Order: C-alpha cells, then structure tokens, then sequence
C-alpha cells in the first residue's frame, strides 16, 4: 500500500494519507469537511479500486564461500524490491 | 407371553438332548462325537468355589485337531456369529500386541496405558483362536498362565496390572504332516509341549476316509446347503428359540 | 484360501517365440469396445440373479466321485465360477453343460502338480530311518550320551538320499517333542533311557 | 574425544530463538577443525550414524545440511587422525592382514 | 525412570519391588526372557537393598523384599537321576541365594 | 580408455518419442543403463560431470532425498503457507537425467523408488494428505559400488547387487 | 550359474528395437536398414561379457 481512499457513503470526500510502516490505523469518520460537522456523519470504510497498490517481494543473501575467512559460518541479509 | 410359556412345555419335553444335538449346525454330517462337546462349550458350567481362597475352573475348554481345508474350519464359522460377543483371531500377529497382552508406547501424554487384544474382551464370550504350530515359544508360556487361573498378570515398564479376564478359550491346530498317524500316538502329533496337553482336555481327533460311499452323500448334503433355495432339512429350534433356551438353562446351581 | 492356481509355460519353442516375434514384428507401424462392454457386465452383475436346477447336479457328482479316484474346497468353489459362466454367457437361467468348462479350467489346475508342506511321499521315509538310527547306538552306549561329532559322522553317510545339514536341524526338534532328547548347544546332548 | 554424538560435523539446527526472532545454525565442530587437525577414537565401537557423517566430509571437504532451514554449504579443510583396535585378540597372523576390523571399506 | 512433560524434570517411579516391602514375586521360566532380568533380581539379594543410577540421579532406596518362585523343570519333575544342573535351566549363582 | 561407455551414453541424451501411440498403449521409453565395478580413478566425477553439463539432469547421493523424499511430500515451512508440496527429484527432473551414486544407501525407501519409475507413471504422493498422481519420464543411470575389496570374478556375481528382480528382467 | 544373466527376454528384444531408432534419430540420414541396426547389436555384444576378462 502507497495510497489510501476512506469513502463514508455521505460526501465522497476520499481522505489520502501516507502509508508508514507494516502496521498503521484508520482514523474516524467526523474528521472532513461537508459530511462532518453535523448531526449525522457518513461512516468511513475502505476502497479498492481507488486505492493504488505497488510491488513487493522479499529475498535473502548468504556468502560466496570462497571469500569467506578460516573461521565463522556465513550469515544473511535481508533485501527488499521496489518499481519494476 | 406364549414364547415364556413355550419354555415351559419345551422342558417337559424327553428327546431333547438328541434333539440339540442333531440341530446344531447344517454345515457338518456325521461326527455326533465333536457336536456333543461344542454344545457343552457354548452353555456355562458353575463357577462357585471354596470359601476364602482358590476361585476354581469356570468352565471346559476343547481344542479339535485335524487336516486343513476340511470340516474343521465349519464349527469356527458358526460359532462366532452365534454365540454371544465371542470373538476370532488367527494369532499370527504373536509379537505386536494382541494374543500377546503388550502396553503401548506413550502417546498424547500418557506412557504405560493398557492395550486391546481378543482375549480380555472374552467376558460372556467365548473365544476362538487356530494355528498353534506357527507362533513363537514366549506366548506358549503366556495363555498358559492365562489357562490355570481366570486372571492374567502384566508389571510392563509401569505399575503392576492384575485383570481378571475370565475365559473359554477353543483351539484348531494342525498336525505335523497334514495325516494323522495311525499305529503312533499322539503324543508326537499334538507338535506342543507336555504340560500344556496335561493341563487341557481332550481334543476329539477328525478322522478321514477315501470312501466311495460317504463322498456321494457329502456331495448331495452339500448340494442342497449352495442351492439358492433348498431349505427342506427341519432343525427342531431355531436360532433365537435356542438361544433364548440356554438362557433359561444358564440360572441354575445343580 | 485360492481355489485354483495357473503357472504360465516356458520352453526355447521355436515355431511360437518366432510367432511371438512377429506380434512385436508389428503394433509399431502406422467388436472391441471401451465402454460399451464396460456397461454391459455393470448392468448384468445384480439385475437378474440365475437359477440352478437338478440338470447340473447329475453331472456333478459325476464328476467328483471319478476324482476321488482336496476334499470339498475344491467343490465349494467349483459351482461359482460354473455359475458364473452361465450368469456370463446366457444372462437369464442356468445351464447343464456351463459344467464341461468348469472341469476344463480346474483339470488344467491340477496339471501343476504331477512333479513335504501337503506332500508326505519323503515323510514316509524320513520318520522311519530316523527311527531306527536312534535304536542302535542306544542298544550299544550304556549311556545317553551322543556328541556331535559323531552324528555327523553316522548320518549324513548311511544314505545319500537325505540332504546334509538343511533338514537334520529340524530332524531334532520333534524328537525334542518326542520324549527322547535333549539339547545342550553345538556339542554334547542327552538321550533316552528305561 | 571420538565420542560419536551426531554433532561431530554437522549443527542440528540447535537456534535457542536468538532473542525471538533469529534461527542460528551453530558450529558444532567444523569451524575449529579448519586448516588444522583433529583426531577421534574408537571406530568400531560406535553406531552407524556417524559413520555416514565421515563419509561426506572425506570425499568433499564441505559439508550441506538443511534441518528446518537454511541450505549452506560452509567450507572446511579437516585432516583425521585414526586410532581403532583388532577385534579377536591377537588373530592378524593366522587370517587374513585384511578385514581385520571389518569396518567399511568406504573409509579404507 | 519416567520421561517429563514440557516443564518438568527427569523424575523417579519405582515398579515392583518398591511397592512390595514383604510380599511375592515370580520367576518360573520365561526362556528368552529369563536373561534380560535375572541380573535384576539376584542382585536385590546379593546386594540387598540395591538401587540403580541409569540417566539420572545417583541414589540408593531401600527394599527389604522377600522373593518365593514357582520354577518348572523342562517336561517331568524327574527329568533325569542325573543331578539338579541337569535339570533346571538355571545356573549355579543365581540359584545359591 | 573407455570409448564403448561414452558411446553408450551418448545415444540416451537424445531420447525421442518412442512411438505416438494414439490408442491407450503406453509403451515403455527412456532404456535405463545401470554400472558397476570398483576403479580407483573416482568413479563419481566420471559420472557426475556428465550430468552437470547435460541438459535438465539433477545430480544426487544417497543421503538427503532418499526414496521417500524422492518425490514430493508434505512438510514444514516458515509462518507464510505451511503444507506445501516439497519436493525430491523426480517431480522435478522430469524427462532428463536421473544420476544416482551410492546404490547401497538408504535402500529401504530407495529399492521401491527404483521401481516405482521403471514402472511408467506412478510418481505419486499416496500418503494421508492426497491421491494424486503425476507424471514418469526420465533416464536412470546408475552405479553401484561391489562389496568389500574387489568383486570377486571367480565367484559368483550378484554378491553385491541387492536386487535381483530390479536388473535381470 | 557360472557367468552370465538372462534368458532371452522379449523385453531386451524390445530394447534393442529402442536403442535402434535412437541412433537412428542422432546419425539420420533416412537409412533405417540393416546396417544401421548392426550398429546396434555392436553394442549389446562388447556391454555383455565385460566379466569374461
């Protein structure tokens, strides 16, 4: 997720935010600007077509074993992928 | 009802002792020697003993030795179905658990459990069990202790384990040639130990004839028996009238 | 448990494997149904259930009592696939001479045996020598005493018609039965006495 | 010491979790044995298990396991140094000179 | 000594002879079995009050057991005039307790 | 030395559909040649080289995926999907090569994975999880080391080979 | 039981029919003949008898 888009079904006012970390939460629904401040709200919910969506894929690295000195075992590394 | 008072002429009868004995089973001819036994088998003796102490034999036990693929095998059919929860092995099965009582491994926390086999499950139930030859020599001490006394004793890799599995055990060996002997005796035929023959009854040994006479009738007594109907030979009792008249028979101390 | 067995042939049989050959000569260049035969035996399985009458019986006996000249495994399982031939080949009653092919298959079954386990021509002669050697030592010992080195070196020579060393080790274990003797390892043993 | 453990080259996937969240395949015995020497006794009084182990190392100096992880192929340069005893006493001279231990002849 | 669950420790559960401070064993002839525990029993008298260390702790109970036994020679009571190692299968040791 | 070997071989990296059969006739392909004999010029990098450069043909040894784990079974995986389809060899290795060194290994599970691909398509997982079968077309090219010392050729053959049934027929 | 193995299977002549078309398909030049099959039985005589040295 790079992209966000709340609809609450009573103004269409898509609210965007960035997307942080692996974890993160939606917020309420009386936060915008013509279905708020009311006696009645539209409830938020989610979206997703109108919600862009990227790439990602999870590898691991160990050692060529030949570089590698007398003494320890190899060990691993975490890499990541973006774009195309 | 009727049925509670058809008990009551059917044990005013006179013949009824050869009446049973000629309707116990169709899949045999002949033999009246074998059929008086089984009969006594099926039916329970006393088992009321001496005061503080030995609890005595509950019952007969008798094994039949003879050829393989002949009417030996017929006896072991019938019985299974009709007597009640009386159950059958082979005891090939002689080193896993079974005939051999053997405490299974530990399994969702729990070691040293009992096990099954179809010898302590026997209660009210006479058990069947062939082929003596062809097991091992560690359970040939085994059901002999489980012959003398009514219980059985088991100390496996555990606590101590004392049931009492009152049994009725009846055996069909095989001879140590496939023809008996004639001018021998049997104590080189019985392919046992000593002590085991000693502490059994008498088996009751089939005999067999090439015959030209008895072939023919055993073919036309067997005809009728795989005819898709031919239900013209009359046993006197029924299965259930039978069955219900050993119950009436059971509940008396002579 | 089997009713009848078969043992497929084989021989150098010049005028056949060179026939065989020509199978395989061709099947690589360039009714029999798949179904049709399939649906025709799962329907005519349980849908009619045939008969047997005393046409068969007659010829039945007949048979057997020339054979006498197994005892009724054999006749058990004898009508079945009699029966069978006759629920295959006329899918209503059933037939009198279904029985020829029945005593086709099971005279082609005991073809296989004209040549110890149901066999007793060797047990009638390996009891009675056995039997007579025991005798003999036991009318010259005052004891009981029979080493090893000895029986080999009276019994695998007296005759030539009893293998060496494959049937002398279960010779003993029914004498063991026998109320005669004893074993005490790979030596020295122990024999009978009055 | 020679005492055959399965261990003797290998790691047993032993991770101790490494602080939730880390699987570890710690050196049992290979990372001390690299360009350098080792020695073990008492062949023909082990098992079978380990047996399979002096096979690998002997004819490839790495070994490659993967327990419930990782497949890794670490490099090693071992030299053994035997010390094994006859088995009938003193009977070399009137039998064969071989077979006299009888251990596989996938080490001899 | 009986294995633990996930949180305990490699306990002690004694059997037979724990239990039987005054009471009754048997040992008559069970032939393959006879020596897996005969080098149990006549060291229960031998060594009296014996206990064993296998996998665990070292210690040493107390069991001041009486033994009686049914043995059965191999056929008749009078095998042979030959004398009793003739006729037992037994041995002399374990037999002299 | 040796030209007869390398031309048997050579022959078997080729293959070809034996015969479009049409009709259900599945004919036997892929002819199997097995070796044996205890040289000292390392018999393993003889055979193995081959396979490291012909096409699709997976190398193996007789510890790692035995006959039980020479086709695909069920096991454990990280916290994502657990319960895949593992697999050994020859859910892989279809039609290819098939190098096995080191016969006497493992045989329990081996001696019915050997016949298990001679006979033609049932490489399955018959296990508790599923019934379904796959496919069985590759080349087996095997090398099974004599017992101990040297084969001994004035005595009898088969005194090293375990399986009779497997090579004869 | 001295040396050799087989008896003549059917399932080695169907082999040496296998093996045929194979050196067929690597050396084609559309000759399948008798000459192209003695480079068959060429093979089976020196793989047997390996043992008779």
């Amino acid at each position: 997720v790079e992209v966000i888009a709340y609809t609450c079904d009573q103004c269409g006012y898509e609210v965007f935010q960035e997307v942080n970390s692996r974890t993160f939460t939606p917020l309420s629904e009386c936060t915008s600007e013509e279905c708020s401040q009311n006696q009645t709200k539209g409830q938020l919910f989610m979206s997703t077509r109108a919600s862009k969506f990227s790439a990602f894929q999870e590898c691991k690295i160990q050692e060529l074993s030949q570089q590698v000195p007398v003494g320890h075992i190899p060990r691993s590394l975490n890499i990541h992928v973006n774009g195309t | 009802s009727d049925e509670i008072n058809e008990l009551k002429e059917m044990v005013k009868d006179e013949h009824i002792y050869d009446k049973l004995v000629r309707s116990i089973a169709p899949a045999v001819f002949g033999h009246e020697a074998v059929k008086k036994g089984i009969l006594l088998q099926m039916l329970g003796g006393v088992h009321k003993s001496t005061v503080e102490g030995i609890k005595l034999r509950g019952d007969i036990n008798i094994c039949v030795v003879g050829d393989p693929s002949t009417s030996k095998s017929q006896f072991l059919k019938y019985v299974v179905g009709f007597a009640p929860r009386s159950v059958y092995t082979s005891g090939k099965a002689s080193s896993a658990a079974g005939l051999t009582a053997a405490v299974v491994r530990d399994e969702e926390g729990g070691d040293y459990t009992i096990e099954a086999g179809a010898l302590m499950l026997a209660d009210n139930g006479i058990c069947c069990i062939d082929e003596f030859d062809k097991m091992d020599i560690s359970d040939q001490v085994a059901i002999h202790e489980a012959m003398e006394q009514q219980t059985i004793s088991i100390a496996k890799a555990g606590i101590h384990a004392t049931l009492n599995a009152r049994t009725s055990i009846l055996a069909a060996a095989n001879p140590v040639g496939g023809r008996y002997n004639r001018k021998l005796s049997l104590r080189g035929n019985l392919n046992m130990t000593a002590p085991i023959m000693s502490r059994f009854d008498l088996f009751f040994v089939i005999l067999d004839d090439c015959n030209e006479k008895i072939d023919t009738e055993l073919a036309s007594h067997i005809v009728d028996l795989h005819m898709k109907r031919d239900e013209a030979i009359e046993p006197p009792f029924s299965a259930e009238q039978l069955r219900r008249y050993i119950k009436y028979a059971r509940t008396f101390k002579p | 448990r089997f009713d009848l067995v078969y043992l497929v042939l084989d021989k150098v049989d010049e005028k056949n494997d060179r026939e065989l050959a020509k199978h395989l000569t061709n099947l690589y260049l360039e009714v029999l149904p798949v179904e049709f035969l399939t649906m025709y035996i799962s329907y005519a399985k349980e849908h009619i259930h045939p008969i047997i009458t005393e046409a068969a019986k007659t010829e039945l006996v007949r048979a057997y009592v020339g054979m006498r000249k197994a005892t009724t495994r054999q006749l058990e399982s004898m009508i079945r696939l009699a029966e069978a031939h006759a629920k295959m080949k006329l899918k209503n009653v059933v037939e009198l001479e279904d029985v020829q092919e029945a005593v086709r298959l099971i005279r082609s079954a005991i073809k296989d045996y004209a040549t110890q386990t149901g066999k007793s021509v060797i047990q009638r002669k390996l009891q009675e020598d056995l039997s007579r050697e025991i005798m003999n030592v036991l009318k010259d010992q005052a004891s009981d005493s029979m080493s090893f080195n000895e029986l080999i070196k009276q019994i695998n020579e007296h005759s030539q018609d009893r293998v060496e060393s494959s049937d002398i080790q279960e010779a003993l274990s029914r004498l063991q039965q026998e109320d005669k003797v004893i074993v005490l390892g790979e030596g020295v043993r122990r024999s009978v006495r009055l | 010491t020679g005492r055959g453990s399965s261990g003797v080259g290998l790691t047993a996937a032993v991770t101790t979790d490494r602080e939730t969240g880390e699987r570890r395949l710690e050196a049992g015995a290979m990372v001390l044995a690299d360009r350098g020497v080792v020695c073990i006794d008492e062949f023909d009084k082990m098992t079978d298990v380990d047996r399979v182990a002096i096979h690998e190392v002997m004819e490839q100096q790495t070994v490659t396991i993967a327990k419930a992880g990782i497949h890794t192929t670490l490099n090693a340069r071992c030299s053994v140094i035997a010390a094994a005893n006859p088995v009938f006493g003193q009977y070399d001279v009137n039998r064969d000179p071989h077979q006299n231990i009888a251990l596989p002849d996938s080490l001899l | 000594v009986r294995k633990d669950p996930i949180t305990k420790e490699w306990t002690l559960e004694g059997g037979a002879l724990v239990l039987a401070d005054k009471g009754v064993c048997l040992i008559d002839e069970f032939d393959k079995m006879n020596d897996q525990d005969r080098t149990s029993i006549h060291e229960a008298m031998e060594q009296q009050s014996i206990s064993i260390s296998k996998a665990g702790i070292v210690t040493t109970l107390q069991a001041r057991c009486s033994i009686i036994a049914a043995a059965n020679p191999n056929g008749g009571r009078y095998n042979s005039t030959l004398p009793l190692a003739q006729n037992v299968s037994l041995t002399e040791p374990i037999l002299s307790r | 030395g040796n030209l007869d070997v390398k031309k048997a071989l050579l022959l078997l990296l080729v293959g070809g559909v034996d015969k479009r059969v049409g009709d259900g006739m599945k004919i036997r392909g892929d002819i199997n040649v097995c070796l044996m004999g205890d040289p000292g010029v390392a018999k393993s990098q003889l055979l193995k080289a081959i396979c490291k450069i012909s096409p699709r043909g997976v190398y193996t040894t007789g510890k790692g995926s035995s006959g039980v784990g020479l086709t695909a079974a069920v096991m454990k995986d990280p916290v994502t999907d657990e319960m895949i389809l593992e697999g050994g060899a020859l859910v892989l290795a279809d039609n290819g090569i098939c190098c096995i060194d080191e016969f006497d290994k493992m045989d329990e599970s081996d001696r019915t994975a050997i016949h298990e691909v001679m006979e033609q398509q049932t490489i399955s997982i018959s296990k508790a999880g599923i019934n379904t079968t796959l496919n069985a077309r590759t080349s087996i090219l095997a090398a099974a080391n004599p017992l101990y010392g040297r084969y001994n050729p004035r005595l009898s053959p088969l005194d090293n080979i375990n399986l009779p049934a497997a090579l004869l027929s | 039981s001295k040396f050799s193995f087989g008896q003549a299977t059917p399932r080695t002549l169907l082999g040496i029919i296998r093996l045929s078309q194979a050196l067929a398909k690597l050396r084609l030049a559309d000759m399948v003949d008798i000459d192209d099959v003695e480079e068959a039985l060429r093979l089976v005589r020196v793989s047997k008898e390996s043992l008779y040295q």
